[PDB]
RNA sequence: GUAAAGCGCACGCAGGCGGUUUGUUAAGUCAGAUGUGAAAUCCCCGGGCUCAACCUGGGAACUGCAUCUGAUACUGGCAAGCUUGAGUCUCGUAGAGGGGGGUAGAAUUCCAGGUGUAGCGGUGAAAUGCGUAGAGAUCUGGAGGAAUACCGGUGGCGAAGGCGGCCCCCUGGACGAAGACUGACGCUCAGGUGCGAAAGCGUGGGGAGCAAACAGGAUUAGAUACCCUGGUAGUCCACGCCGUAAACGAUGUCGACUUGGAGGUUGUGCCCUUGAGGCGUGGCUUCCGGAGCUAACGCGUUAAGUCGACCGCCUGGGGAGUAC
RNA sequence: AGGAGGUAAAAUUCU
């Protein structure tokens, strides 16, 4: 419901590119923004615009190839029910490197590939690749 | 950009959800399309027809149903190239490691119709020899004279020639056929809206495409 | 549901206007006083099973609302139900 | 869903889970620092008994705990809000939603007569049975009980069970439209509560039809049956039990997200009533079907597709939903 | 050319 909206923020964008939208209007949180902004920083879609007001809005982009998406998966990993939270060493390699694994952190949000090569840990949040 | 006149997008409810992107209809349900879609999925799949009619290609002319069966049947004997007109024979191309000797009963009593003995056995093998001769002579001329892989071929409306589009692509061979408002495109790469059924509006592809291909290279 | 005409009287004191139709005051005030009317209804008939299960939801709710603002505004309720007559 | 598995249905305590913005704390979370986590054992590199097992030096490892100091995105606490989830008010809509009382109309049975004469009824064929006090047929009249033909329809309504003539009284829910108030008041729910076809039980009342049991006629090798003549419980009402069904869509509840086609049905906003409209927009609903799912059958915006919250349940056939 | 109503009775078994 609106219980997991990160997942539902996921979902949106999954069986998006797999229907093959052009993008997805969605209800915006700070936080939504900020992993948007990584998906941004890491070209799994265009960008995005926050098409704000009192009731905010963000919306964002496509981004295909070929004739394909380009997430080939987009799954939610730490969640409310099951919260996962990783140490600094401990932290996971999505497709063993190739895409990535967001990851919340007393630094603001930030991915994996970033995660060490600054030295910390926190809630892993979904993987992507 | 008009260019053809009393056309516009016919058929009604059925249209392929999929076939969205290219269609500003309504209009009492008949749905026409975006023609400024056509014409340049014209300037791009009537054009590069010839970058293959260049490299001597061989293209192939497709098309079946009792409406304008032998329309097709014109310059495409000469236009670089030959038809198939009616009713599509499971996999000819894809058997083609068979049904090819079947052009040979055809030529073999072609030149029999005319050549060697054409009459000298009794009349009563009178007609039953050709009725061989009239039974595929208008189901394959297809490929009278052939030579090589029939590559890229044109077929009037995109589904009802629901086979040819398979087998071809099941073959690597290309694609090239239109589309009205009711067919599955999916596998035309080369893929041309406007309407499959008025004798008047595929004469103007058939006409175009005839065109363009003839002009090789000298 | 009551009369259309009804619930207009109870608006007033429980709401700080007319109008004023959604504290939760009111519609506990609009609950309670259905309810203790609709009590009436169920003495007669009483196998009525269908209609009561609608009067539950009257109370489940009502209850469930009162306990909505015992964490907001304390002693906003400690100045209504003795205002009304429900603590048992 | 059909293989074992979704409680028959709903309401709700605990608990799990939770929209969105600011601060605030530092609980969870993360980083470091120090302490400690005996030795042997396993591992790495060596040493030594002729080699090996074995003995042995040194290291790594002991995936951990505690404390002090920080970081503060995410979760939680505290604070204050926000309105979009949610509820309240307003005028209406359709409905076999539920409870009470009322009344109509057609038929079956029976009671009394009128006329009327030897047959009626029933089956595969019969016979039991009914008729010479007169049947069946027919007419008129009168009882009484149960059920509502036509409307009626892949129609509506209900949480499920389930609800159909007409009439008023009491009452539940769903949905539409504008705006008004509320300001997360939520979702799910082990326990707990209640609802729950038919048969069945109690007390009485009721009893036209139908019909377990029972009887007689057939049938048959037998016929404790299927068929026929009868027929009690019961089926009906009242009040209290019982609590189970292939209670099924064999598909738990909530929310969000993904091409389409024919409809059915009930609202409502806009535009020559300009039609029984033109153009839209809600809720429910039936058939077909894409992608995708599937073991296949099939499902396919009312999912069995894509997700997330929470509950229930399965772990080979039997034994057994049995014993205690 | 739709609807309607009537057309098969009982009859077991096979290391
Ligand atoms: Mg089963
Ligand atoms: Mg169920
Ligand atoms: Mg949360
Ligand atoms: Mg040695
Ligand atoms: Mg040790
Ligand atoms: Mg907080
Ligand atoms: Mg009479
Ligand atoms: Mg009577
Ligand atoms: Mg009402
Ligand atoms: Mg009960
Ligand atoms: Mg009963
Ligand atoms: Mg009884
Ligand atoms: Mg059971
Ligand atoms: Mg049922
Ligand atoms: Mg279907
Ligand atoms: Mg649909
Ligand atoms: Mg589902
Ligand atoms: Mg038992
Ligand atoms: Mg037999
Ligand atoms: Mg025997």
């Amino acid at each position: 419901s609106m219980q997991d909206p990160i997942a539902d923020m996921l979902t949106r964008i999954r069986n998006g590119q797999a229907a093959n939208k052009a993008a997805v209007t969605m209800p915006s949180s700070k936080l939504k923004v900020a992993i948007a902004n990584v998906l941004k920083e890491e070209g799994f879609i265009e960008d995005f615009k926050v098409e704000g007001d009192t009731k905010p809005e963000l919306e964002l982009t496509l981004k295909y190839f070929q004739g394909k998406a380009v997430v080939e998966s987009i799954q939610r990993v730490s969640r409310p029910g099951l919260r996962i939270y990783k140490r600094k060493d401990e932290l996971p390699k999505v497709m063993a490197g190739l895409g990535i694994a967001v990851v919340s952190t007393s630094k603001g949000v930030m991915t994996d590939r970033a995660a060490r090569q600054a030295g910390l840990g926190g809630e892993i949040i979904c993987y992507v690749a | 950009m008009l260019k053809a006149g009393v056309h516009f997008g016919h058929q009604t409810r059925y249209w392929n959800p999929k076939m969205k992107p290219f269609i500003f209809g309504a209009r009492n349900k008949v749905h026409i399309i975006n023609l400024e879609k056509t014409v340049p999925m014209f300037n791009e799949a009537l054009a590069e027809l010839n970058k293959i009619a260049s490299r001597k290609g061989k293209i192939l002319f497709v098309g079946t149903k009792r409406a304008a069966s032998e329309a097709v049947k014109d310059a495409a004997l000469s236009c670089d190239q030959f038809f198939v007109n009616h009713r599509w024979l499971g996999g000819m191309l894809t058997n083609w490691k068979t049904v090819r000797q079947s052009i040979k009963r055809l030529k073999d009593l072609e030149t029999q119709s005319q050549d060697g003995t054409f009459d000298k056995l009794t009349k009563k093998e009178a007609l039953m020899r050709t009725r061989e001769l009239e039974k595929l002579e208008n189901s394959l001329g297809g490929i009278k004279d052939m030579g090589g892989l029939p590559d890229a071929l044109f077929v009037i409306d995109a589904d009802h020639e629901h086979i040819a589009i398979k087998e071809a692509n099941n073959l690597g061979i290309p694609v090239f056929a239109i589309v009205d408002t009711n067919s599955d495109p999916d596998g035309v790469d080369f893929v041309i809206p406007g309407n499959d059924d008025a004798i008047r509006a595929v004469t103007l592809y058939l006409g175009a495409v005839a065109a363009t291909v003839r002009e090789g290279r000298s | 549901s009551l009369s259309t005409e009804a619930t207009a009287k109870i608006v007033s004191e429980f709401g700080r206007d007319a109008n004023d139709t959604g504290s939760t005051e009111v519609q506990v005030a609009l609950l309670t006083a259905q309810i203790n009317h609709l009590q009436g209804h169920f003495a007669e008939h009483k196998k009525d099973h269908h209609s009561r299960r609608g009067l539950l939801r009257m109370v489940s709710q009502r209850r469930k609302l009162l306990d909505y603002l015992k964490r907001k505004d304390v002693a906003r309720y400690t100045r209504l139900i003795e205002r009304l007559g429900l603590r048992r």
